[PDB]
RNA sequence: AAAUGUGAAUUUUAGCUAAUCUCAAAAAAUAGGAUAAAAAUAUACAAGGAUUGUAGUCUGAAAUUCGACUGCAUGAAUAAG
């Protein structure tokens, strides 16, 4: 304490060196995932938009299915 | 003498030079077995800038693939030879970067940007889309495929008289040869406007600019021809000079001390290499492009060293953009920083790449399924499965889980 | 005919329960989005997710417990077979009956591999009885072998032909592509493993009578 | 931890006599990258690290018979038996 009060050299030029210490970073559960009354409404929207997006394609016949695409191509005599 | 037993002592044509290296570096861009995707559109000159195309896959024109192939835009690690026609996913990051290139070249300004991301997120391919938008819109693309070929001391290098810089003739020659084929159409429309005294041949003013490039037949005078070419493309006030796209992949290699040794056996700094000294000046704003354009530097994670200066700079620029009153600062006791790397990165713009959205992931999966390479029912339940296994939509990881699997 | 939520599931035939729009009652039914239909397909068991032949052939590539490497090699093999042109079957080497036409193999690399292994796999094995054929000679007798023993012998022949071939290029695809090329040579009938299959079949036909040899039935019955 | 040395290591001790502090860093893997007529045609002699020269370090009265590591140079047999 006496050396710290010494106004001779304040060592303000020297930055605090913390290389001797190993800082640790802790992880926490995301607060955005907490199932609250507000998030439930958010999921209902996403759950419903998913149904519409697929429903639109099934009606238009645009839902891609790699299995049937390869089958029809091989059975349509298009592979020589 | 010794009486122990001893096994008494005692096919095909070997490969030619460069055959093995060319085997692991060849790029296949088609597959006759793959199915032709119905409704697959080709990129128009202004498709990489429309917001409506986000999440859609479109095919690259035929002439573009010849230019991109000329300057080694494709890479062996990328999955191109699994499908019939090279196609890319117009991505929200593509529209952002492209809309800036469009305004930059039109207003005569210059955007100096750096691309950053995780291991395989689309950094190298986001440039392929920037070069694609450049060729189609009649720009001058000057691309450096791998920045490690300029720093790892694997090519000839010679000093410049009365200067600390160093030239790389064998590389500059090969760079001009690929620069012609890619920009053959744009160069044919431009002629010289200056009198270049020192050249391998005499060249009068107002001559085909493509002739100036053909003067560099030997590696010796390769650099001299390059500097002359660089003066022409950057003519102050000359009608018909298009913007320039100076792109470099592997930014982390040119942000440290190179592996070259000077006569005193001291490591040469990467910014002293004449060719690297040119890109850093354009990226730092020191060398202005009168006609405008864009200077893009993409980092890499595969075979890339770590430069605290570049990582700190990237962190500071993202902090200033976000508006954080506190910005990351140097470690006051670390001795891994480089003052010159800080100056170059002091005003660049950052473009962080992360996983794609679940809407973009669908457009990419449907393209794989339509090609018969993903035998699954592409629906929300399947998109979310691949989107999760790919770590929130990392495009690179999404391919290993769908295309490079052993389940089909 | 514009679709909307109130009529999406009704017109698209999609189950709202499967999408979570109208979940079930957990307190009563116990589930929330429907029960998977049982029995489950074999591919949903985490220990049997891969095809029987692919999973069996993969671990034959493994060495020193490096299954991740062998799994990436098998992925490169199936990727090579998927980019190669359709094979040209040889009438002299008839593949296993019931196989699909050659035009279907490229897009189905798993069947390409399966048809190849199941085609050159022998049907019998030669077991020898010590000192029952004459002056110290053994009595060789053929016997059938199950599927796993047939595929194991076949794929090990393929790897034996692969290891002896010379190097071609560089990179991470050397071994993978070198094996895939041999898989194609087998389906085309121009491979060397076909000789080893016919060689072991000859021993079976040349010894089909030893199944009832006097030595095999008079071990200790001549006191 | 810091500083010094290409390195072995040195200078100096913060903490702990310990689920606290220290030895302490996992490696293979995963993902990229470089090298090929990668030894048999002598102007293309691969991989390999034994043998020996020399300059150092640490332990200890003491390193010669007879120790362990480090730098530079030297570069044997070895075609999977
Ligand atoms: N927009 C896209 N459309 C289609 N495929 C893409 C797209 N973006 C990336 N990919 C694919 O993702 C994989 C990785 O892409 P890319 O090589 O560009 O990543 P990277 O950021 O440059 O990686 P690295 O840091 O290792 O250099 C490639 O197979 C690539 O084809
Ligand atoms: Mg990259
Ligand atoms: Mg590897
Ligand atoms: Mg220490
Ligand atoms: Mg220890
Ligand atoms: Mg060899
Ligand atoms: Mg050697
Ligand atoms: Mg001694
Ligand atoms: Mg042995």
């Amino acid at each position: 304490i006496a050396a710290a009060k010494d106004p001779k050299d304040t060592f303000e030029d020297i930055p605090l060196d913390t290389r001797h210490h190993t800082f640790t970073k802790k992880i926490s559960f995301p607060k955005e995932w907490l199932l609250t009354e507000e998030r439930k409404k958010e999921l209902e929207a996403a759950r419903q938009q998913a149904l519409l997006k697929d429903a639109e394609k099934v009606v238009q016949g645009a839902l891609v299915d790699g299995a049937d695409v390869v089958k029809q191509y091989l059975e349509s005599g298009a592979a020589e | 003498q010794k009486l122990r037993f001893k096994k008494t002592k005692k096919s095909g044509k070997p490969p030619l030079p460069g055959e093995r290296k060319a085997y692991r570096k060849k790029i296949v861009l088609s597959n006759n077995n793959a199915l032709p995707v119905p409704g697959l559109e080709t990129l128009r000159p202004n498709d990489l800038a429309k917001q409506d195309n986000v999440g859609s896959v479109k095919a690259l024109p035929e002439d573009v693939v010849d230019a991109l192939r000329a300057m080694e835009a494709f890479k062996p690690t990328q999955c191109w030879g699994i499908f019939r026609q090279p196609s890319v996913l117009i991505r929200q990051e593509t529209v952002d970067l492209t809309k800036k290139m469009k305004a930059a070249g039109a207003d005569g300004k210059t955007i100096r940007m750096v691309i950053e991301g995780n291991r395989v997120t689309g950094k190298s391919l986001l440039l392929l889309q920037a070069m694609t938008h450049a060729f189609m819109n009649d720009w001058v693309v000057l691309h450096i495929p791998e920045a490690q070929e300029l720093t790892t001391a694997v090519t000839e290098y010679a000093p410049i008289e009365n200067s600390p810089l160093w030239t790389q003739p064998t590389y500059t020659l090969k760079l001009l040869q690929s620069f012609k084929r890619a920009n053959e159409k744009v160069l044919s429309r431009m002629n010289t406007v200056y009198s270049h005294a020192d050249l391998p041949q005499i060249i009068p003013v107002n001559s085909p600019l493509l002739q100036l490039i053909n003067s560099a037949k030997e590696a010796d005078g390769a650099w001299t021809v390059f500097q002359a070419l660089w003066r022409e493309l950057n003519a102050e006030n000359v009608p018909g000079r298009p913007p320039i796209l100076f792109s470099l992949d592997g930014l982390a290699h040119i942000m440290k001390v190179s592996d070259y040794r000077n006569p005193a056996f001291e490591l040469i700094h990467s910014h002293d290499l004449a060719l690297v000294k040119l890109f850093t000046d354009c990226l730092s704003g020191a060398t202005v492009m009168p006609n405008g354009g864009a200077v893009l530097g993409a980092t890499t994670r595969g075979n890339s060293p770590r430069s605290a200066s570049m990582e700190l700079a990237i962190a500071q620029r993202e902090a200033e953009k976000a508006g954080e009153k506190e910005v990351p600062q140097r470690d006051p006791y670390s001795k891994k920083y480089d003052d010159r790397v800080e100056a170059v990165m002091k005003s660049v713009e950052i473009l962080r790449l992360k996983g794609v959205s679940k809407t973009e992931a669908r457009g990419l999966l449907e393209y794989w399924a339509a090609s018969g390479m993903l035998k699954k029912r592409v629906d929300e339940s399947m998109v979310s499965e691949k989107w999760t296994l790919s770590g929130n939509g990392v495009v690179g990881e999404m391919e290993r889980a769908s295309l490079l699997t052993m389940k089909a | 005919v514009e679709v909307t939520p109130e009529n999406a599931a009704a017109l698209s035939q999609l189950s709202e329960i499967a999408y979570g729009v109208k979940a079930a009652d957990v307190a009563i039914e116990g589930h929330k989005y429907g029960l998977p239909t049982l029995p489950l397909p074999s591919e949903l068991h985490h220990k049997y997710r891969y095809s029987e032949v692919v999973n069996h052939a993969t671990k034959l590539l493994m060495k020193d417990g490096k299954l991740s490497k062998a799994q990436r090699d098998m992925a490169m093999i199936l990727n090579y077979l998927r980019s190669s042109p359709p094979p040209k079957l040889n009438p002299s080497r008839p593949l296993i009956p019931g196989h699909p036409p050659a035009s279907h193999l490229p897009l189905n690399p798993v069947e390409y591999l399966t048809v190849a292994i199941d085609s050159v796999a022998p049907l019998i094995k030669m077991r020898g009885y010590k000192g029952l054929a004459g002056g110290g000679r053994s009595l060789e007798v053929p016997q059938p072998i199950p599927a796993r023993q047939r595929r194991s012998t076949a794929f090990k022949w393929i790897l034996d032909v692969v290891n002896k071939k010379p190097s071609k290029g560089s990179g991470r695809t050397m071994f993978a592509h070198r094996v895939a090329e041999e898989i194609v040579a087998v389906v085309e009938g121009r491979s060397s493993v076909w000789d080893k299959r016919m060689l072991i079949h000859k021993l079976g036909t040349a010894n089909r009578a030893n199944l009832n040899s006097p030595a095999l039935q008079l071990k200790g019955k001549r006191f």
